């Protein structure tokens, strides 16, 4: 999964 | 309200150590209890409630995907059979997601947004609202789908146009809008090309502001900047 | 019982569900409504229900250990006054704690022990009797402290004495109640000296009897061993 | 700690 903060 | 009883600075006091003994829940909460106490949040309650409800909002989405995936596993030609129990479960859990998320929404609706004129705090509701939306439209199938997508996309942009009046380029809430506003559009709204650009001009406008920050807020800013920085790389 | 309604067989197979989704709530509630449903557990859902509980206790006892922690410091010499907080949320999640424990000793006095007449199924009940009361003792306090901690020594007492008689000392569930019993020993009775008998003479027996196995059962037995070993290096 | 299962 891509990062999200 | 099963807080109702309990002193505001009690509530903050016990998130706080609830994050330290990693009792996410419990976190959840307390913060929950502190919200409706009816004041504004400052930027570190801000912060606790986000960190609390992200925590269990992560575990559900952790188990939904492992679910889902099992499902599908389940529906495909040549499987056996194992009844309604997969199908069960996983909507168990995402009834039980979706909760949370429509808990975390109401607060911001009940009254935390409109109470919020500072852009730091605008800004921050507005992109967990956004936020929240989107973990509602990863497990969305029914008529209001495109409905879910899109109260997140609104969300998201009212909070990117503040954020971009009122916010340096480097300022770490405006830098975690714009990295989950582009991963919405990667993985929601079926639109990478914006995702690219999104990250891209985020990144390249951050790096251009960088020399007017001290050392500690340049720390809080690159790091957000190499999570860019990752998913431009893992979509390029 | 919220889960009377559901079958036996759907109740096991969303407790496997739920522990590949890292749902390990889920899982005890599951298989505590398995176990009401009043018939015998297999050796697999033995160790689902084992390893659900143990995985939801384990982290209440983590949480535990950093509140109280937190309070001891807050106690001492100098500390600034906190108010009630500290002692309020250690004694939540103590009281958390205890109605699991407490779950888990209902279902074995009610009615898994009195049907368990086979060793693997006996000693292992009568060990997970002896954790869940050394889980007790590990926060108790009261005039019933030397009561619970005596409740847990006689039930790993009973299982070491079955286990003696009817397993080869190689047997996982022997060695694991060994070394748990050991650790009794050595952090709730105060008898180091008994732990390190115990978990010797536990290894030693064990390794004379390694040319018995199979491959596969000489890696169960080797995993187990090797922990009473890092025990008595960590005790010597 | 020391090691139990
Ligand atoms: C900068 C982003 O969040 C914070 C700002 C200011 C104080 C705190 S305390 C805290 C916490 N996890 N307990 C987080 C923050
Ligand atoms: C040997 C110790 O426990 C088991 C024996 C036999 C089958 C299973 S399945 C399983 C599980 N965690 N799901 C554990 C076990
Ligand atoms: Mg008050
Ligand atoms: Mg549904
Ligand atoms: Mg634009
Ligand atoms: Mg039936
Ligand atoms: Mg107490
Ligand atoms: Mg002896």
């Amino acid at each position: 999964f891509p990062a999200t903060v | 309200g099963a807080m109702g009883s309990m002193e505001r600075a009690s509530l903050i006091q016990k998130a706080k150590l609830a994050e330290q003994a990693e009792r996410y829940e419990d976190m959840a909460a307390f913060m929950k209890g502190a919200v409706e106490k009816g004041e504004e949040l400052s930027c570190e309650e801000r912060n606790l409630l986000s960190v609390a409800y992200k925590n269990v909002v992560g575990g559900q989405r952790a188990a939904w995907r492992v679910l889902s995936s099992i499902e599908q596993k389940s529906n495909e030609e040549g499987s056996e059979e194992k009844g309604p129990e997969v199908r069960e479960y996983r909507e168990k859990v995402e009834t039980e997601l979706q909760g949370v998320c429509d808990t975390v929404l109401g607060l911001l609706d009940s009254h935390l947004i409109k109470e919020a004129g500072d852009a730091e705090s605008r800004v921050f509701y507005l992109k967990m609202k956004g936020d929240y939306y989107r973990y509602l439209a990863e497990v969305a199938t029914g008529d209001d789908k495109k409905r879910i997508i899109d109260s997140a996309r609104s969300a998201y942009q009212e909070a990117m146009d503040i954020s971009k009046k009122e916010m340096p380029p480097t300022n770490p809430i405006r830098l975690g809008l714009a990295l989950n506003f582009s991963v919405f559009h990667y993985e929601i709204a079926n639109s990478p090309e914006e995702a690219i650009s999104l990250a891209k001009t985020t990144f390249d406008e951050a790096m251009a502001d960088l020399h007017t920050l001290s050392e500690d807020s340049y720390k809080d800013s690159t790091l957000i900047m190499q999570l860019l920085r990752d998913n431009l790389t893992l979509w390029t």
